[PDB]
């Protein structure tokens, strides 16, 4: 029973594919839970800091700013951080070339 | 009643549909995790930057820790997570701080 097994190509009938997708989803869920923990601890620290430094009064009576606007500003923050990274990358490149 | 006899879907078709749904959910979960990781980085930067205020202000007030026996208010955990307005304020403040960082 040695020779006949080699050519048994693994034609996954979506069962092994299903299992791989499930394991990938489980890993994504664990990463999501880790990100939840990180974000929740960060938000708790930020809220305690804001209570300690900024006023405890909440400006909820203002116009309902769109969470779409909040996500736009968050994406803008991510883009600005990335741009900072690449800008310093070029800056160091030219600085080292000059040096 | 006209009982529309649905055609028998091969288990291969069901399996492929399940694979497609799993791939879509994996894409959604990866997008969510990327968003959450970006938010984690933003909030970590915010907290670290203000820890200078945290450390500077905490040190000043340590000697002021008197005999205050104020009853500890029971605030639910739901109030320890940033609301929409507070999250937007943090995002804008970190956006301004980051813009200053790129400038400098």
């Amino acid at each position: 029973n040695q020779q006949a097994a080699q050519q048994q190509q693994d034609t996954i009938s979506n069962k092994e594919i299903r299992q791989e997708l499930e394991m990938a989803i489980t890993e994504a869920q664990r990463q999501h839970d880790e990100f939840m923990l990180q974000n929740h601890k960060l938000q708790e620290e930020i809220k305690l800091l804001k209570n300690k430094n900024d006023g405890f009064v909440d400006r909820s009576n203002e116009t309902a700013m769109n969470e779409h606007k909040y996500l736009n500003t968050l994406a803008h923050v991510h883009q600005i951080r990335l741009d900072l990274k690449q800008t310093q990358t070029r800056y160091n490149q030219m600085s080292q070339e000059l040096q | 009643m006209n009982q529309d006899k649905h055609p028998e879907i091969t288990d291969e078709e069901q399996e492929l549909i399940t694979v497609e749904e799993l791939s879509q959910k994996l894409e959604l979960l990866y997008k969510d995790m990327e968003q959450i990781r970006r938010e984690n980085l933003l909030f970590e930067a915010y907290l670290a930057r203000n820890r200078k205020e945290i450390a500077k202000e905490d040190e000043v007030s340590e000697d002021k820790k008197g005999k205050g026996k104020k009853k500890d208010k029971n605030v639910d955990k739901k109030s320890l997570l940033l609301t929409n307005e507070e999250k937007f304020e943090i995002a804008q403040q970190e956006q301004d701080a980051l813009k200053k960082q790129i400038d400098d």
